[PDB]
DNA sequence: ATCTGCTTTGGGTGGGTGGGTGGGTTGAGGCAATT
DNA sequence: AGCAGAT
């Protein structure tokens, strides 16, 4: 069983948030985590609860929803516009297929200049955007070296110079990303509490 | 920090010719006004085609099975 | 100066016919001589001058 | 019929800008600057999200800076009271959410919640500043992304979240010195930084001037204001029709035509050339904001 | 538990007396010595000036804020008290005290209940009276930015624990205020002394100096007052029917002689300076002082007299101030 | 009219898919806002 | 043990 509950961007300025609880059966459990946005289809049920019409005075049954399906609505604001439960899936022709974009010869800059276009220039900033949304392979030497294996990034430019937007890119394109601002966010708002 | 972009912005005719050209295209570009979802999709399909090489749902999928 | 504890207010008019008062009081006549107002006011200037000046 | 009939008549005529301008704010006297920049502000510009979701801005933002006693605050209350939606504060906001969100927990087990403050509150509507030059750093730091990007992101014990801001705000500011210096530059007359002024789309200056005619004019003025009552202002257009226009021009949503595309681009490199720091790539895109507005009230 | 055709007539008796102004400031504390210029703009602040409902235009205040400033060892708290005991609606408040009841509207639990209610502040509970904050110079910064909403916009919002709501604050304020250190300077300004923004002590209608410097005759006169207290004086009650009456019922407006005489005024007021000596906010202190000096009078019309009383007052304030 | 059967106080020898607007209220420790 | 129900 979890609690949902009205997400800040949708509840209107000010007031209160609504919530109700989704159940969900074998094959959905763990799907969902704390503090993550979620599309929630299942059947919307009611039944009987003496201690609800005791607290009321009048006979209001209680309501819930039994989950048919989740999806991740996290980090993906700018994904709305697509079908199926997950966008970052894939069908057995689709990747038969990034395998002939991935064999031509320069797909390491069609690449590079796919990541937004809709920026003019700054050539660097996307090759380091690029490599960065790859990553690197970690690696465990015989089990007792860990080496890290992802891409960290800084960019350290004037005010005007489309540094927010490629983070807002960033955020759309990653399969799973957060946002933070600087004063916005606490030592233990990141990591853990 | 892996790797470290400095970015300065300078005035250079030729530089702020294209940068306020490609911008203005751009506006233009996004203006709202600018089957019925079978024709849809292909508007934004030919729209999307004139500044991105790859599409963008292909490449986050490319992106997601590349590091999976 | 700088040396003075406060410039003398009307409360302080106050609490020295107060302190007459107290100490006809003390004496228990009505009318309050000039004994216990000249009483009152060395004991304020002893309060804090006595020992400031030392 | 006949609001349709009366909307009309005012479209087909010829001095409707001017007319328009002359009709914001009536109790104030003698400000055009200001006014144009607020009936702008109203109609704002179109709102344009790229094709691959990175957002484009449609909202201007005013700053008013001027001596004291100089019908500042006289221009945020007429646009809280006319405005659909808005919400006058100051820039010592008294709440703990302030000009931005901020979260509050209720005692013992309560789980954090989120307060709303005065961007949030005012969204889709106009949000006004009384003094911009006083906010504090906490608000002053979160205003960046809610002017531009127009979200508040917020990562605290147990609650993350990115809250909506799109708003458009119209501040008012007092000098740094006692005065409006004009020897200095309205950046040194300012406490503000830079990556701020770049996000204000307009900046109108209100001085003091000693002139005996104009003293004598604007202290009649005032004294008719409560002796005469309604009969001492008669501007063009009523509240009412205002408010309805505005309405029907926000419906419209101006393009560029190829001659304007290859007009705008030389203007920006004049503009440009000239500033060789208050003239960015955001300024490009004010004069496309202020394009359509100003064609809006056409 | 432990108005009248009779009392219409005998107000305007009282009304029709030709020593009414110098009656009535005595009147209104009789206990204090010799502060004739601070008791008449006590009772202009008590009167209040005429309230505008605007159509085309924004809501214009009829309050007068008073800001009473000057040694602690002058009376200030008295005038205070004394004011609380007339308005016929008021508070009586100190800044960062938790005996008040608050300043601004709060919300909180009913202890008796256990529910939520939304508590109306002091200013709230003034609304077409006078708010009196004995402290002013000690108040919490949030205090400070509610006290500028208010005296700005004449009403509290507030929009927490799920509640968006406005609080009509229509009140007029008469504060106190003490110096920095023991004791008032005159070679540093006012601002300096007073430990308070200058935007917020420019909104104040008349500033009162009341400086306690030494006097031998002064100090003679004060002390035989106090000693001995070990023209007719009205009753407190008559006065407050007196000034709620004038308050309901009397609306003073202005006249061509009187906006000759305002703007002349003014512009004289102006010319003195480059150096401002008085802006905008003295016209319209100006304006609500000579409507509330009509409504003394019981008159439903604004005279040369009335501008002329309203421009010695303020003209005086912005003397010594 | 007689026989059969459940549940208290209030408290952890009922509990946390009953909650804290059904009462059991000080003590410690973590977090945001205030400084 | 007092009260709530079925034969
Ligand atoms: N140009 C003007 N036209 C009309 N009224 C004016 C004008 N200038 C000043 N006033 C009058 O001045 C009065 C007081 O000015 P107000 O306090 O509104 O100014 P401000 O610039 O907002 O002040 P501050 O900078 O101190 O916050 C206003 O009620 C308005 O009536
Ligand atoms: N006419 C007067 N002129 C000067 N002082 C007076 C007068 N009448 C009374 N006082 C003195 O003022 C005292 C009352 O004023 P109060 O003590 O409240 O002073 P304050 O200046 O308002 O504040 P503070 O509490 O800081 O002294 C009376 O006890 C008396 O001592
Ligand atoms: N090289 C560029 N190409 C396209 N747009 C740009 C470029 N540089 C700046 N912009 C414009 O600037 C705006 C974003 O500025 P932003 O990056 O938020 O400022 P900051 O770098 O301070 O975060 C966008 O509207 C964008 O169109
Ligand atoms: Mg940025
Ligand atoms: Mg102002
Ligand atoms: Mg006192």
């Amino acid at each position: 069983r979890v609690t949902l509950q009205e997400a800040p961007g949708t509840v209107p300025p000010g007031r209160l948030p609504r919530h109700r609880e989704v159940i969900l059966l074998a094959d959905l459990v763990d799907v969902s985590k704390p503090g993550e946005e979620v599309e929630v289809t299942g059947i919307y049920k009611n039944n009987y609860d003496g201690n609800l019409n005791a607290k009321n005075g009048f006979p209001v049954f209680a309501t819930i929803i039994e989950a048919n399906s989740i999806k991740r609505r996290e980090g993906n604001t700018a994904n709305e516009g697509e079908e199926g439960l997950d966008v970052f899936s894939w069908t057995e022709e689709e990747e038969r297929e990034f395998r002939k974009i991935s064999r031509d010869r320069g797909i390491i800059d069609k690449i590079i200049s796919s990541m937004a276009p809709s920026i003019y220039g700054h050539r660097d900033i996307k090759t380091a955007v690029a490599c960065s949304l790859f990553g690197g392979v970690p690696k465990n030497v015989n089990g007792k070296h860990s080496i890290r294996g992802d891409i960290n990034v800084l960019l350290l430019g004037d005010p005007g110079t489309a540094k927010s937007q490629i983070l807002k890119y960033v955020e759309k394109t990653a399969h799973r990303a957060v946002f933070a601002t600087g004063q916005g966010a606490s030592a233990v708002g990141l990591t853990a509490s | 920090f892996d790797i470290l972009c400095v970015v300065r912005d300078l005035v250079d005719e030729e530089a702020d010719e294209r940068l306020a050209t490609f911008v203005v295209d751009s506006h233009v570009r996004s203006h709202p006004e600018n089957n019925a979802r079978q024709r849809r999709l292909q508007r934004q399909r030919k729209k999307e085609e004139e500044i991105s090489p790859i599409p963008q749902e292909l490449l986050m999928k490319y992106i997601h099975y590349a590091r999976t | 100066s700088k040396f003075s504890f406060g410039q003398a207010t009307p409360r302080t008019l106050l609490g020295i016919i107060r302190l007459s008062q107290a100490l006809a009081k003390l004496r228990l006549a009505d009318m309050v001589d000039i004994d216990d107002v000249e009483e009152a006011l060395r004991l304020v200037r002893v309060s804090k001058e006595s020992l400031y000046q030392e | 019929s006949d609001e349709i009939n009366e909307l009309k008549e005012m479209v087909k005529d010829e001095h409707i800008y001017d007319k328009l301008v002359r009709s914001i704010a009536p109790a104030v006297f003698g400000h055009e600057a200001v006014k144009k920049g607020i009936l702008l502000q109203m109609l704002g510009g179109v709102h344009k999200s790229t094709v691959e979701g990175i957002k484009l801005r449609g909202d201007i933002n005013i700053c008013v800076v001027g001596d004291p006693s100089t019908s500042k605050s006289q221009f945020l209350k007429y646009v809280v009271g006319f405005a659909p939606r808005s919400v006058y504060t100051s820039g010592k906001a008294s709440s703990a959410a302030g000009l931005t969100a901020a979260v509050v927990r209720d005692e013992e087990g309560g789980d954090y919640t989120i307060e709303a403050g005065a961007l949030m509150l005012a969204d889709n509507g106009i949000c006004c500043i009384d003094e911009f030059d006083k906010m504090d750093i906490s608000d002053q730091v979160a205003i960046h992304e809610a002017m531009e990007q127009q979200t508040i992101s917020i990562a605290k014990a147990g609650i993350h979240a990115t809250l909506n801001a799109r708003t458009s705000i119209l501040a008012a500011a007092n000098p740094v010195g006692g005065r409006y210096n004009r020897k200095l530059s309205l950046r040194g007359n300012l406490n503000m930084t830079a990556p701020i002024m770049s996000r204000f789309d307009l900046f109108f200056v209100i001085l003091d001037d000693c002139n005996e005619k104009i003293d004598t004019e604007l202290a009649s003025h005032i004294v008719d204001l409560h002796m005469k009552r309604d009969e001492a202002i008669e501007p063009p257009f009523s509240a009412e029709q205002l408010r309805r226009y505005i309405k029907y021009a926000r419906t419209f949503k101006p393009i560029l035509t190829k001659e304007a595309r290859s007009y705008l681009v030389e203007k920006y490199k004049e503009l440009r050339k000239d500033d060789a720091y208050r003239i960015t790539v955001r300024q490009l895109e004010s004069m496309i904001r202020l394009s359509e507005a100003i064609a809006r009230a056409n | 538990k432990v108005i009248t055709d009779q009392d219409l007539a005998k107000i305007r008796e009282v009304a029709a007396r030709e020593d009414l102004y110098s009656l009535l400031a005595r009147s209104i504390a009789p206990s204090i010595y010799e502060l004739e210029d601070v008791k008449k703009g006590i009772l202009l602040q008590l009167f209040g000036g005429t309230n505008k409902t605007f159509t085309k235009g924004g809501r214009y205040r009829g309050d007068i804020n008073i800001l009473l400033c000057g040694d602690p060892s002058t009376s200030k708290s008295q005038i205070l008290q004394y004011v609380h005991k007339i308005t016929p609606r008021g508070v009586y408040t100190s800044g960062k005290g938790s005996s008040a009841v608050g300043l601004t509207a709060y919300i909180t639990r009913d202890v008796d209940t256990k529910q939520l209610v939304l508590e109306s502040g002091a200013l709230v509970l003034s609304d077409g009276g006078v708010c009196c904050i004995d402290e002013f110079d000690k108040m919490s910064d949030s205090t400070r930015s509610v006290l500028h909403e208010v005296m700005e916009q004449q009403t509290i919002s507030i929009a927490k624990a799920g509640i968006i709501t406005t609080l009509n604050a229509r009140s007029s304020i008469l504060a106190s205020a003490n110096p920095i250190g023991s004791r008032y300077n005159p070679n540093l300004p006012v601002t300096e002394n007073i430990d308070l923004p200058p935007p917020l002590l420019s909104r104040f209608d008349l500033v009162y100096l009341v400086l306690d410097k030494v006097d031998e005759k002064n100090d003679r006169e004060l002390a035989k007052h106090l000693t001995n207290l070990y023209d007719d004086v009205l009753p407190v009650e008559f006065l407050t029917m007196y000034i709620s009456y004038a308050k309901e019922h009397i609306h003073p407006i202005i006249t061509e002689a009187a906006k000759t005489e305002l703007v002349r005024a003014y512009v004289g007021m102006r010319k003195m300076g480059k150096r401002i000596t008085a802006t905008t906010r003295q016209l319209e202190s100006m304006i609500r002082l000579a409507e509330a000096h009509a409504k003394m009078k019981l008159k439903n019309v604004v005279e040369l007299e009335d501008v002329q009383e309203a421009v010695r007052l303020i003209r005086s304030a912005i003397k010594d101030y």
